[PDB]
């Protein structure tokens, strides 16, 4: 609810996603997604930056 | 007939040169002593006010009194824990300090790295542009994040194997940026008496939160860093809390290095803080190559040296192997009374830091 | 209030506690902070109403 | 004159005071306090000490050199 | 008038204290060996540039005005490792290993007595030398004699003399030797016995 | 009524600007650390470092260089002459 | 796992009185006093009227009991 982001980005497909993952990775998720965002020099976030974080995140 | 012109002139020319030095006679003998009618002004720490003029003040290890402003202190300036430097005679409050002391934090905060530059880095690349989007866009454009709409990360870990510049990269990062920098050895925070390594660390990070922007760089965290004598998990809780739990405003950043990643509290390796972990590997064949050009230029290097074959026969060399080659290369040049260095000096350099690597022969180091 | 004024002139004395009337005049105490000394009494001198560890004002 | 005797027991208790830890009282007007200096000291009272706002665990506060109590 | 006035009043016994930082609104910090703290407006009778915020002073014992700086001693052990003893073992009476002695010699000595080779070169000369070998071989003794040849200051010690008790104490002392051997300059630090240390 | 007590302090690092005017510093245990001169009835020929110093009780000047200490535990160690021993 | 989340939020939240020390605080050179700072802590919390004391990695100081031989 606090970052800009895109309509097309599928939440629910990270929350279904097996892995156990802390509120943490959670946050970090997100700040990561919007750091992508900003190596674009974009403020709005796409659900690819969301894979790429997602990925990054958890080992 | 230039005699009584240029006797004289010399004269009053060297005369008023003695002037201008005694002069600094003079006043410094005036300045220390007119500095000698002075007495030194008891340090201490002030509690709760009681009235606009009256303040309770602990006097360090020696008793604590209740005293007033002396005239021209600001009293909203005063805060219950503030330090201040009372009058000798009669105790009320002289001055109010900048907070806190100590001279480690100080030889914490004084050391220097030397001159290094991103440029000065073996290309690194995607790490070192990691290192600057966990700091630099942090420090100096939190803009960004406030417009994206996400807190600016606080840390990252270097990891991977060792001599990979696990240093330099730090050491770049702090000559390349214009805000207080803290580097600590990890084994140098822990003390015998119990609790001093803890409060020392507590004393670093309120330097560090009282001088900000800040960058606090913790080497070889797994020193105390690992899982959980016991006093050095007690320092790790106090750093494990100190990292995140009062507040995160900080204009402060910490940069941790380790040889061991895994051992690594897990607790640390928490994506709130740790925000990134950067995996330092041991150099590529490309990027041993750009790491020879790196400390290529500064050598009297001559004729040509083909560096793709020191590339090729340093396969699995670390970073700071390779420097060690170009020093090896000298050498020989000081035992042929050479002013220069050849290709062949750096092929024999290459072969000595093979004889030496098999005794330097890798750890049983594990990545995470 | 003026007694007053002249009574806030005097100092504390600090605090001691009997252990020996080794002799008249001489008693040892023990004082709160440091040591043992040997100490004498104010006119009313009653040294035998003094028991040891009693706590006293010098 | 009372009024100067009492602008004088006022000044008593001005600013420049120690701080320490009131022990017990001996008489109705003096008593045993423990100063921070690590001291403990037979103290006078200042009459104008309300009593029931002590007790053993009451911090207060004494002139520098007579150790009054104030 | 100014300097006799100051002669006569450095009052000739005074307190000792630690440096504690300086400030602006010029005026530092000092922490008394009586473990009393105090602020001076004025440091004293020392310029800024002797101080370092750490350093060992004597101070006025009435005043606390700064009025000397003094040498700081490391702990005891350390201040027992400076080889003053000089050692006098000469390159001709080693047996039979100058194969070695010139890797080392031009890796040590000529660091010391030329710097201006490796410069030259425009390289830094080898910092580390590690010395390996079964015991009985001539370590020690090598050592000793580039101790000796050099005229520089020798600081010998032992790994085994590093395994202090005391949780933090070998820290401590292998960063006050090193202090002291920056204090000391043309210094060369031996660490024997590394492998005590160096698990 | 005349002579002065000296309180007892452990000495140190004689200054030796140029052995002259040499000062020392001193110990006093628990209560403070000092720089000090010997006071010229006593020379820097009887003084080293430690060496158990006695000064004045105000300007804690060097008045005497007191006799080693039977603590170091040597004496436990000791027989201190010929044993009662024979080939 | 997002806990000491909660407790910044019930102590920003709060009405009452509130004190954050983390347990690996209560620490000390100088021996003794680790008991008496703990009860002044608590003490202290009697004192300023209905409020929570938050205590961090107690863990740290409160492992179970063992042979205390140091
Ligand atoms: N449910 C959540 N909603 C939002 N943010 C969360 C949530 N869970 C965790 N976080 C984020 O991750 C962090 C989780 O850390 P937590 O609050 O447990 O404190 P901590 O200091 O990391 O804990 P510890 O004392 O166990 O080391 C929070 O500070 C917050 O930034
Ligand atoms: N990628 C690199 N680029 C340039 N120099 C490097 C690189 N890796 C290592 N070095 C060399 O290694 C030395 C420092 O190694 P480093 O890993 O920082 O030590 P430590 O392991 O103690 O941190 C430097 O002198 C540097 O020249
Ligand atoms: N070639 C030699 N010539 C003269 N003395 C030697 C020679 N080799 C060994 N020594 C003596 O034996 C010792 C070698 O052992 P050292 O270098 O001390 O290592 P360690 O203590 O492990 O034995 C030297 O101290 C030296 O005195
Ligand atoms: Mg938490």
């Amino acid at each position: 609810s606090k970052m800009n982001l895109s309509e097309e980005v599928d939440l629910e497909d990270y929350v279904a996603r097996p892995d156990k993952i802390s509120g943490a990775d959670i946050n970090s998720i997100c700040q990561e997604s919007g750091m992508l965002a900003v190596r674009e020099n974009r403020y709005i976030v796409l659900a690819k930056d969301f894979e790429k974080a997602y990925k990054t995140v958890i080992k | 007939k230039l005699l009584e012109h240029k006797e004289i002139d010399g004269r009053l020319k060297e005369l008023r040169e003695q002037l201008k030095e005694l002069t600094k006679q003079y006043e410094k003998s005036e300045n220390d002593l007119k500095a000698l009618q002075s007495v030194g002004q008891i340090v201490g720490e002030v509690l709760k006010q009681l009235t606009e003029e009256k303040f309770i003040v602990k006097a360090t290890n020696g008793p604590r009194y209740v005293v007033g402003c002396r005239r021209q202190l600001d009293k909203s300036k005063l805060k219950p824990g503030t330090r201040v430097a009372l009058d000798m005679t009669t105790l009320t409050i002289m001055r109010y300090l900048p907070r806190e002391v100590d001279p480690l934090v100080y030889n914490m905060s004084h050391e220097d790295p030397g001159n290094v530059s991103y440029s000065e880095i073996g290309g690194l690349s995607e790490q070192i542009r990691e290192l600057r989007e966990v700091i630099e866009l942090p420090l100096t454009n939190p803009e960004l994040f406030q417009r994206v709409g996400i807190i600016p990360p606080k840390g990252c870990l270097l990891y991977g194997p060792p001599g990979t510049g696990k240093t330099l990269l730090a050491r770049a990062v702090a000559s390349q940026l214009d805000c207080n920098f803290l580097k600590v050895v990890s084994s140098s925070i822990v003390d015998k008496y119990i609790g001093e390594s803890a409060r020392l660390i507590r004393e670093m990070f309120n330097y560090a939160r009282d001088h900000q922007p800040c960058i606090i760089f913790m080497d070889e965290i797994d020193a105390i860093g690992g899982r959980r004598d016991r006093e050095i998990q007690r320092t790790l809780m106090e750093l494990l809390n100190q990292m995140d739990g009062f507040d995160t405003l900080h204009r402060v950043k910490m940069i941790m290095a380790t040889n061991r990643p895994d051992t690594l509290d897990p607790a640390l390796l928490r994506p709130g803080r740790l925000d990134r972990k950067i995996h330092i590997d041991l150099p590529n064949e490309q990027a041993r190559l750009d790491i020879l050009k790196i400390h290529a230029g500064p050598i009297t290097k001559h004729g040509e040296i083909d560096y793709e074959a020191i590339v090729k026969l340093s396969d699995g060399f670390n970073g700071a192997d390779l420097r060690n080659v170009c020093t090896e290369a000298g050498m020989f040049a000081i035992r042929a009374d050479h002013d220069f260095v050849v290709q062949e000096d750096f092929m024999k350099a290459v072969r000595k830091v093979a004889d030496s690597k098999k005794l330097e022969s890798k750890l049983d180091y594990k990545p995470v | 209030l003026r007694e007053e004024l002249q009574l806030l002139q005097e100092q504390g004395s600090y605090v001691g506690e009997v252990v020996r009337a080794m002799d008249k005049k001489k008693v040892l105490v023990k004082v709160h902070p440091e040591g043992k000394f040997v100490v004498d009494v104010d006119k009313n001198i009653d040294i035998n109403d003094v028991t040891p560890n009693c706590r006293v004002a010098l | 004159e009372f009024l100067h005797a009492q602008e004088e027991v006022k000044r008593i208790q001005s600013i420049p005071l120690v701080i320490g830890q009131f022990l017990e009282a001996v008489d109705q007007n003096t008593a045993i306090v423990g100063s921070t200096t690590g001291s403990n000291y037979y103290v006078r009272i200042l009459s104008t000490i309300d009593r029931e706002l002590l007790k053993p665990n009451a911090s207060v506060a004494l002139h520098k050199h007579s150790n009054a109590l104030v | 008038e100014n300097s006799e006035k100051i002669k006569v009043n450095k009052t000739l016994p005074y307190l000792v204290s630690n440096v504690i930082e300086l400030l602006d609104v010029k005026c530092a910090v000092i922490k008394t060996s009586t473990r009393q703290t105090y602020f001076l407006p004025v440091i004293g009778l020392v310029d800024a540039e002797k101080l370092k915020p750490g350093d060992l002073v004597g101070v006025n014992k009435d005043s606390y005005l700064i009025l000397e700086t003094l040498p700081t001693e490391y702990d005891s052990r350390v201040k027992a490792m400076e080889v003053d003893e000089r050692p006098t073992e000469q390159y001709s009476d080693i047996g039979g290993l100058d194969k070695q002695i010139q890797e080392l010699v031009e890796a040590i000595v000529l660091p010391m007595n030329h710097k201006e080779k490796f410069e030259n070169l425009g390289i830094q000369p080898p910092k580390g030398v590690l010395m390996y070998g079964p015991p009985g071989t001539g370590k020690t003794l090598l050592a000793r004699a580039c101790a000796a040849q050099t005229k520089a200051t020798f600081l010998k010690l032992a790994g085994p003399q590093l395994v202090q008790m005391f949780i933090g104490d070998g820290a401590k002392l292998v960063r006050d030797a090193f202090a002291l051997a920056k204090e000391k300059a043309p210094s060369i630090i031996f660490i024997d016995e590394l492998d005590a240390i160096g698990t | 009524q005349s002579e002065q007590p000296l309180q007892v302090a452990r000495c140190t690092k004689i200054i030796n600007a140029d052995s002259e005017d040499p000062k020392y510093i001193i110990n006093v245990k628990q209560f403070a650390k000092f720089v000090v001169d010997l006071s010229d009835q006593v020379a820097p020929t009887d003084i080293e470092e430690g060496m158990r110093v006695g000064v004045d009780r105000n300007k804690y000047q060097i008045h005497i260089p007191l006799p080693p200490i039977a603590d170091p535990t040597v004496t436990m160690m000791q027989v201190e002459e010929k044993p009662d021993v024979t080939y | 796992c997002g806990k000491t989340m909660l407790a910044k939020a019930v102590a920003h939240h709060t009405t009452a009185a509130f004190i954050r020390v983390v347990g690996s605080e209560f620490v000390q050179k100088y021996l003794g006093e680790g008991p008496r700072m703990v009860r002044d802590v608590f003490r202290l919390a009697k004192e300023n009227a209905p409020a929570i004391i938050f205590i961090d990695e107690i863990d740290a100081i409160a492992t179970k009991r063992f042979d205390a031989q140091t």
